């Protein structure tokens, strides 16, 4: 990226590295608006131009929003898919080559699986958890093994990569979740992929736009992206992890009648057990 | 209007 390069959306990827604590400066990885990101964006723009589809989705969402979560409406229609990293960004962050493969992936709160699918080619077996009925159906159409939310900790095997993308701010017990993850991650070579939207603002999605506060508190604190990232090493340490690498990445989402796509600000970490 | 599927974002 260049300081005068147009249409690179620098604000999606740069941080003020001097605002990071020294240990985080050493492991920050710069990401860029790459080919796979642009395909997602160009796909979303096209989709947002299918007016009859958008109008149908918007009428169904309006009629049934009182009876079903937003997540379940999206899974019902197959809409509003999201993007965290391209295969290239995922591989550069994990430091693996395009052909690297291992045994088992577990993707917790996998949504409709369109982010899971970026990671899937690197694994022989893919497992996932999810609370939304329609999202479970989307995961099963992708042939992922859906485990109960208290089933994955008790399978009798460990997981070589556990991904926990944008769930910590949406689940009831994030600290119990992190500790469960550590207890079943393969310890000699396993890694955790974690994504968090900053500013950290957690809640538990319910029906009808309703929501609840989580029953466990993550101690994420700061006045900007960098300070909040700075609070995370100690949060991960409590759960038995150190950050091996991390990056800033736009958390992209397909659009609707009003915008071609939507953006949130993701911090994405590779954790190793300690 | 559905917005971002992850929900609405607050501030620091
Ligand atoms: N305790 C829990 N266990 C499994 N899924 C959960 C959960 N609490 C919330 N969720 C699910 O977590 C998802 C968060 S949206 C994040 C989806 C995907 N990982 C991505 O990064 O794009 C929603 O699909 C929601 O249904």
């Amino acid at each position: 990226m260049a300081a005068g390069g147009r249409k690179e959306n620098h604000q999606w990827y740069v941080c003020n590295r001097e605002k990071l604590c020294e240990s985080l400066q050493a492991v920050f990885v710069q990401s860029y608006l790459d080919q796979g990101t642009q395909i997602f964006l160009n796909n979303s723009i096209e989709k947002s131009g299918w007016a009859a589809i958008q109008a149908y989705h918007s009428a169904v969402s309006s009629a049934f929003s009182l009876a079903m979560s937003r997540t379940s409406i999206n899974g019902l229609l197959g809409r509003g898919s999201m993007f965290v990293f391209s295969p290239d960004q995922f591989q550069r962050l994990l430091k693996i080559n395009p052909d690297w493969k291992t045994h088992r992936l577990l993707d917790l709160g996998a949504g409709d699986g369109e982010v899971t699918k970026i990671m899937s080619p690197h694994f022989e077996e893919i497992y996932a958890t999810e609370l939304s009925e329609t999202m479970i159906w989307q995961l099963q159409k992708k042939k992922y093994r859906v485990l109960g939310i208290n089933e994955w900790q008790n399978t009798g095997f460990q997981y070589d990569v556990i991904s926990c993308l944008n769930l910590l701010d949406r689940c009831d017990q994030p600290l119990t979740l992190l500790k469960d993850i550590r207890s079943v991650l393969e310890p000699t070579r396993g890694r955790v992929i974690l994504a968090l939207v900053l500013p950290f603002h957690p809640y538990v999605e319910n029906v009808g736009g309703k929501w609840e506060k989580p029953s466990e508190i993550l101690e994420i604190k700061g006045q900007n992206w960098e300070e909040q990232v700075n609070s995370l090493p100690e949060v991960f340490r409590k759960a038995g992890f150190v950050i091996e690498a991390f990056t800033r990445l736009p958390y992209l989402c397909e659009g609707d009648m009003y915008n071609d796509y939507y953006v949130l600000d993701d911090a994405v970490f590779v954790l190793k057990p300690v | 209007h559905q917005g971002h599927s992850h929900g609405h974002q607050g501030g620091y």
